[PDB]
């Protein structure tokens, strides 16, 4: 049985081809000490008091390798509980992914890991896939990163895509910035994941900001309340749609970059004119950071009155986003058609690092 | 461009038939 492991910037999503939902996720984070002279995921966010965390993939590309061994030994050994010399394994990468970035990915599982074949996929085509669709333009806004991947039969458009390095994890930085401010204190691990939570249970985007400011001014309508676990009520208002405001507005944090709306438009813009219709009608969004109530009909409103006034477009959010990669990779491992697309070890051994292109 | 029999499977697919 094959593997699928989604390298994610902020968690892996791991576990077994044809599975409906990956059996592992963990924060892709390796943790160290230091004052008065290794460990990862939970554990290292965990009792993290005596450690500094690292992304070793902090906006979807793996930078750190020795690091990247750390969570995919984890991943293997302690989360799935599989030897990596019996299962195929399949990879998820970021759009933009270099060349030699994935040649390393590729040594590293057969040299090391000594996996018996594996294969390596853009993560935004796999939540393509995950839709039942091979064309579409998909918005992934996971923890790290967010980019517009244009996909034409299969094959992403690499001059088209757009990265935009703010996701999920500026967010949460975010509101718990604005919260601080309020008076509200957030010091150790949950808090900060208490904050996190209260992202993720509360925050949403309002379908026209000024309207929504207007509203949370004028009445208590919007106003909602979060316990602490020891006695302190949160409670917020505009705080909800401000804090994902800031994927459309990224001055929110004071990023200079366009908008989430304005770079799947630019995305579009950038691919032949002749398949823009078909991206348009096929908008797919991924990622946890797409979960926020109300994204889909914001993009739906914003996309319109960028585009041709008799455009139509459509803005596909699947309830399972959130995992859709993953899925993605879970169906396309289980294909019949998929099974001669294995790397194998002995391909790998006949030709070295320079296969996976 | 992906072969046609793959593209086949993928847009056909029947997400059931994932394990639990
Ligand atoms: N319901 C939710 N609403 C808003 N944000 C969410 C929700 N669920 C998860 N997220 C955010 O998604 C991010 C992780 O999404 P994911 O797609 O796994 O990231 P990556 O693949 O980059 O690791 C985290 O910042 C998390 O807070
Ligand atoms: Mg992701």
């Amino acid at each position: 049985t094959a593997l699928v492991c989604d390298n994610g910037s902020g968690l892996v999503k791991a576990g077994f081809a044809g599975d409906d939902a990956p059996r592992a996720v963990f924060p892709s984070i390796v943790g160290r000490p230091r004052h008065q002279g290794s460990y990862v995921g939970d554990e290292a966010q965990s009792k993290r008091g005596i450690l500094t965390l690292k992304y070793p993939i902090e906006h979807g590309i793996i930078t750190n390798w020795d690091d990247m061994e750390k969570i995919w030994h984890h991943t293997f050994y302690n989360e799935l509980r599989v030897a990596p010399e019996e299962h195929p394994t399949l990879l998820t990468e970021a759009p933009l992914n270099p060349k030699a970035n994935r040649e390393k990915m590729t040594q590293i599982m057969f040299e090391t890991f000594n996996v018996p074949a594996m294969y390596v996929a853009i993560q935004a085509v796999l939540s393509l896939y995950a839709s039942g669709r091979t064309t579409g333009i998909v918005l992934d806004s996971g923890d790290g990163v967010t980019h517009n991947v244009p996909i034409y039969e299969g094959y992403a458009l690499p001059h088209a895509i757009m990265r935009l390095d703010l996701a999920g994890r500026d967010l949460t930085d975010y509101l718990m910035k604005i919260l601080t401010e309020r008076g509200y204190s957030f010091v150790t691990t949950a808090e900060r994941e208490i904050v996190r939570d209260i992202k993720e249970k509360l925050c949403y985007v309002a379908l026209d900001f000024e309207n929504e400011m207007a509203t949370a001014a004028s009445s208590s309508s919007l106003e909602k309340s979060y316990e602490l676990p020891d006695g302190q009520v949160i409670t917020i208002g505009n705080e909800r749609f401000r804090c994902p405001e800031t994927l459309f507005q990224p001055s929110f944090i004071g990023m200079e970059s366009a908008g989430i709306h304005e770079t799947t438009y630019n995305s579009i813009m950038k691919c032949d004119i002749d398949i823009r219709k078909d991206l348009y009608a096929n908008n797919v969004m991924s990622g946890g950071t797409t979960m926020y109530p109300g994204i889909a009909d914001r993009m739906q409103k914003e996309i319109t009155a960028l585009a041709p006034s008799t455009m139509k477009i459509k803005i596909i959010a699947p309830p399972e986003r959130k995992y859709s990669v993953w899925i993605g990779g879970s169906i396309l491992a289980s294909l019949s058609t998929f099974q001669q697309m294995w790397i194998t070890k002995q391909e790998y051994d006949e030709a070295g690092p320079s296969i996976v292109h | 461009k992906v072969a046609e029999n793959l593209k086949s499977q993928l847009e056909g697919f029947d997400k059931s038939k994932l394990k639990n």
